[PDB]
């Protein structure tokens, strides 16, 4: 027998509870750096890996800016829930 | 082993739900840079090997509809799933154009005793939007 | 930088 | 594969 | 410049949310007992991610819970990973 | 790098809180078999190169103010931080033996702004108990 | 086995 929740990953932009930030002209963070990421390593890291480094660089690289003081200079940490029992590589 | 099989003749497919514009009764707001996202996504999917095919302005009876359809059909010859949702949101929550709908009720389609050709295969879901309204300040 |  | 430290 | 405060953090529940999570009187629960096994054997080597992926594969696999009631018979668990880690985590070097 | 800098003085501090015993008004059960987990994670946890530190039945305020004092002490010299919860528990809950206290504060004491000295450092949190009352009957 |  196999549990029927296993084998799902989700890569949530954002922690819950939080926001996600988007820009009009470049789109949202998270997307943006998963796309990086993947266009430069989806083929040779695992699942794991790669959104990881998606983690960092969307906790990192970015940073909010609006007029409000109360929206200025946020962050934001992507989640990535996983009930996965074996290694994930998209390729060979 | 320890790794995910790819030895089939698919990769899998994978859904995008790119929801921009909103019906008024929601309050909602259009979701510029949504389509800017929907297509490098489209892209990199692409490129990985995946058949995606991207949905626009959905409603909740057809993101529903989408996902429960998409588990009904025959995933034997793929190695895996994916579903992406682009969207506004709430903590456990998603939105579709016209009002809200729970995340859980779109992936539960796939759970193994409701998708036999996707059992013992990893389902991904992809999902941009937020989750609550508390901010992160970021600290040093 | 809006939010979704 | 298999990761490298 | 700046840094999440909610970063960093990783999450490793016996279960998903909204189920149960089994344990023997005798041996413990399938969780603990098989992140340890997984632990003695791989600590000091493999990524936690991939400690953590192979503790989910044998909760899921290996136990199945026995007792005499068609409700509790033969039941299944998987454990959640929940990551906010920036970078990969190795315990040793 | 990609990897988190572990050449520190120590790897970290490695608290669990083993609850077995709980308050005949919680409603809550013996667990037993909890006592054989914690000595397996203390051994396991300790040849890692953990310092660990085992409690037992503690109360709610017991479990908030021992995390929230952890959070507190200088954690310059460390590598990581790890905790343990080996309790009784409902979604988004865990138990002491006083009654019911959320993950979420036990673990916010960490967060990066209260807890400078483990910043841009792993906080792992292990965590046995149960989050509802579902049954996965499983498949194939 | 029982539950936690």
């Amino acid at each position: 027998k196999i549990p029927v929740e296993a084998d799902f990953l989700f890569a949530y932009s954002t922690v819950p509870g939080y926001y996600s930030w988007r820009s009009p002209g470049r789109g949202s963070w998270f997307v943006q750096a998963l796309c990086s990421i993947l266009e430069e390593h989806g083929k040779d890291l695992e699942i794991m890996q790669i959104l990881t480094r998606v983690n960092d660089r969307v906790a990192r690289h970015f940073e909010s800016q609006s007029d409000d003081p109360h929206f200025h200079e946020k962050k934001q940490i992507p989640c990535v829930v996983s009930m996965l029992t074996k290694e994930l590589y998209f390729s060979q | 082993t320890y790794q995910y099989n790819m030895n089939f003749e698919k990769l899998g497919k994978c859904i995008i739900i790119n929801n921009k514009n909103f019906d008024k009764v929601t309050g909602m707001g259009v979701r510029n840079g949504t389509d800017k996202d929907a297509e490098a996504l489209f892209k990199c999917f692409r490129s990985l090997g995946f058949d995606v095919i991207v949905y626009n302005d959905c409603s909740c009876a057809k993101m529903q509809d989408l996902l429960k359809k998409a588990s009904e059909e025959d995933h034997t010859n793929a190695a895996c799933f994916a579903c992406i949702l682009l969207s506004h949101g709430e903590e456990n929550v998603i939105y579709g154009k016209d009002g809200v709908t729970p995340i859980k009720d779109l992936t539960a389609h796939f759970r193994g005793d409701r998708c036999k050709t996707l059992l013992e295969k990893p389902k991904l879901f992809f999902i941009q939007a937020c989750r609550g309204t508390e901010l992160d300040d970021g600290i040093q | 930088w809006e939010h979704x | 594969q298999g990761h490298g430290e």
